[PDB]
């Protein structure tokens, strides 16, 4: 298959702390196109659209997130960190081959 | 927010059995948009499965389904449909209709329907 | 400066209609030209309520070029974006409706060389793809065979293949080539470029 | 010494595929004796699959196979068949053809055909 | 599935000496009926015929081999062990729901 | 003991035919009766095995007629497998050819223990075990038999099951039943037991 877009594992951070998720592809994918997008997904929920287009948002999400790319690496940066925000994170970009990939996702943990 | 995605027709096959998934839509213009099957096998990730055009003259596919996943919609009907032949066990996930917007992001998702390829000991 | 020369390009092609184009899918501008007069330009995208776009104005020589550059935070691919330009008294200009990521017009192709086979006798081409481009992959070219006194061949280039061999060329003619290209992966679309810088070459006799 | 039994029809499959296999017997009287299907999954041990009476009026089957696996045979051409339909991964074995004799013991295997279900396609 | 009858995993001895194999079942198979057999198989080849009907031997069977049965246990004794006998053994039994069942087999190994 | 009990029976139906069979399924013994003497060679074909001879023993039977026997060694007592038989004539005349299976010829002891009870039911039920020291009793069918008159019933019974429940029986009548016994087993086979000990009964009136 496809290898998925490289993202850490796992990050942690304390509440009101900021964290940033990275987004790892190639010139053929993320740093090729802007059609670069994040998702949150809490546990036995569907994913939700929080970023698209390397930057913007949609109109109810809130401004403490944010996203940026830089090479072939996007990230997403979550300031003011708060328990809800525990969940699973994934990216998504359109690749070469007329095709969407997701990263392997990052589960958020709130100390 | 209006928008609702609702998938239908999961369920347990045999390997090597045949399936085939519906989404209704409302709240939105359907015949101007793309619609995507996205998956998520337990505990795992999400992976794309297949993206269609408004009007379905071009589809693609992630590259372990070709040959057996087949998209399709009914714009007159709101719906989009995943016709699943041979079904294996590593295709064994809760499937996701998404509704694809701006940059091809997938603004919004049904609750997803599960589909478990399996037979018994 | 690069915007004025394709946005000629598409005034030589359909001057009458509206003339809507992206360069790197985080722009577009529709433009029309008349012979001052007032409109509105209105868009719509994807199900966002409709906004309004600043119209600007200025003269060729003598005609008028109405153009509008939309916000870069409403040029989103893969959603309907329809488009209305309306007169100052109500009726009806312009109505279309696109995809942005259907509309794009790339550079022309440069670097274009004309040679001759070392033993065969046959003219290759070579050129490369649009500068300052991504996703040179997807890309198709045509290149344009003319020859001298009274003329024209036509050969399509498949995508991602930056040279051609040509064959069946009058024996001692002057030929002279060019090559433009256009986006031609399946969920892109748009317009030919401007052709390139062209070549002469001579050929040896059959 | 003189009794051979070659096993043929077997090979890669996508589960849920079919496959039929067949068994050359010569040597011995051939419509006078059982004949009977053995499997080995590889690193595994031996597991019967099916039986078949010399007449062929009476077939039993392992549980995990029944509505699955057919078995038959053709006396005229001293040959048995296993018909292997809707194949699963555990399904993936070196399957004997074996001749059923004194007390119901096989005493005469063939070489063994490979049978092989799988997807792969990573 | 229908579970295998019980083999010891591995047994090994000395050259000479004599081993024995263990086949446990219940009364409805190997203690309901004297169609118990046994099987030896080298690495890569087709099994082989040692035992039929608990202790018969057929043309071309070592002496060395022999079986029995008390109960609900087949017996598979090994005497004079040697070098060439190094191989999977498996005993198979008749049982009440008409089918035939083997043991999970058995590795016997011979050191030097 | 048994063997005469049971060679008797066999001889009670066709007593002119060859009669083979097995008790245990680790012997087997070929039985014929003639008008009184004859000699004769007993041989057998067993699986592979190259044909042998068996002695043959002979003894009157009362009513002066004589039984030539012969009892299969216990190693050739196989089943499974055909065992094709010929019974030849010193003259070299044939008397009998037949190839059998030894687990097709099985004859049990008669059931034991029938018990005849009423039920406020006006029914009778029956019960009764299987023929003692015999494994396998789960596939061992019965048939019961109902006699009155001067005028019988005959009820088969599945196999493993050990008892009936008979109704439609007359009222106030003296019923007298028995049951035998035979292998039901797909992979066996063979004849009817002896009846067993018959019990009695007398059933109530409306």
């Amino acid at each position: 298959s496809q290898s998925a877009l490289t993202q850490p594992a796992s990050v942690s951070g304390s509440p009101g702390q900021s964290i940033t998720i990275s987004c790892t592809g190639t010139s053929s994918d993320v740093g090729g196109y802007i059609y670069v997008s994040w998702y949150q997904q809490h546990p036995g929920k569907a994913p939700k659209l929080m970023i698209y287009d390397v930057s913007r948002r949609p109109s109810g999400i809130s401004d403490r997130f944010s996203g940026s790319k830089s090479g072939n690496t996007a990230s997403l940066t979550i300031s003011g960190l708060q328990a809800e925000d525990e969940a699973d994170y994934y990216c998504n970009s359109y690749t070469t081959l007329s095709t969407w990939l997701f990263g392997g996702g990052t589960k958020v943990t709130v100390l | 927010s209006e928008v609702q995605l609702v998938e239908s027709g999961g369920g347990l096959v045999q390997p090597g059995g045949s399936l085939r998934l519906s989404c209704a839509a409302s709240g939105f213009t359907f015949s101007s948009y793309w619609m995507s099957w996205v998956r998520q096998a337990p505990g795992k990730g999400l992976e794309w499965v297949a993206n269609i055009k408004p009007d379905g003259s071009e589809k693609y596919y992630v590259d372990s389904v070709k040959g057996r996943f087949t998209i399709s919609r009914d714009n007159a009907k709101n719906s989009v449909y995943l016709q699943m032949n041979s079904l294996r066990a590593e295709d064994t996930a809760v499937y996701y209709c998404a509704r694809v917007s701006r940059g091809g992001s997938y603004s919004d998702w049904g609750q997803g329907t599960l589909v478990t390829v399996s037979s018994g000991g | 400066p690069k915007f004025e020369s394709k946005a000629a390009l598409l005034a030589a092609r359909g001057p009458e209609e509206l003339l809507c184009f992206t360069e790197r899918l985080e722009d577009l501008v529709c433009f029309w030209e008349e012979a001052p007069g007032q409109y509105s330009f209105s868009y719509q995208l994807e199900d966002e309520p409709w906004k309004l776009c600043r119209l600007h104005q200025a003269p060729t020589a003598g005609a008028v070029r109405f153009w509008c550059s939309l916000p870069t935070a409403d040029t989103s691919s893969f959603v309907p974006l329809e488009l209305r330009v309306t007169a100052a008294s109500g009726a009806p200009r312009y109505h279309r409706v696109i995809h942005i990521n259907e509309v794009v017009l790339l550079d022309a192709p440069v670097g274009l060389v004309a040679r001759l086979a070392d033993e065969s006798g046959h003219v290759v081409l070579r050129w490369l793809p649009p500068p300052e481009t991504p996703m040179t992959s997807h890309i198709r070219y045509e290149v344009d065979v003319s020859a001298g006194q009274g003329s024209v061949q036509r050969v399509e280039i498949l995508e991602g293949r930056t040279e051609c061999v040509l064959s069946n060329l009058r024996g001692r003619t002057r030929y002279t080539f060019a090559v433009r290209a256009r986006m031609a992966e399946p969920s892109f679309g748009g317009f030919w470029s401007a052709w390139s810088e062209p070549v002469s070459l001579l050929t040896p006799s059959d």
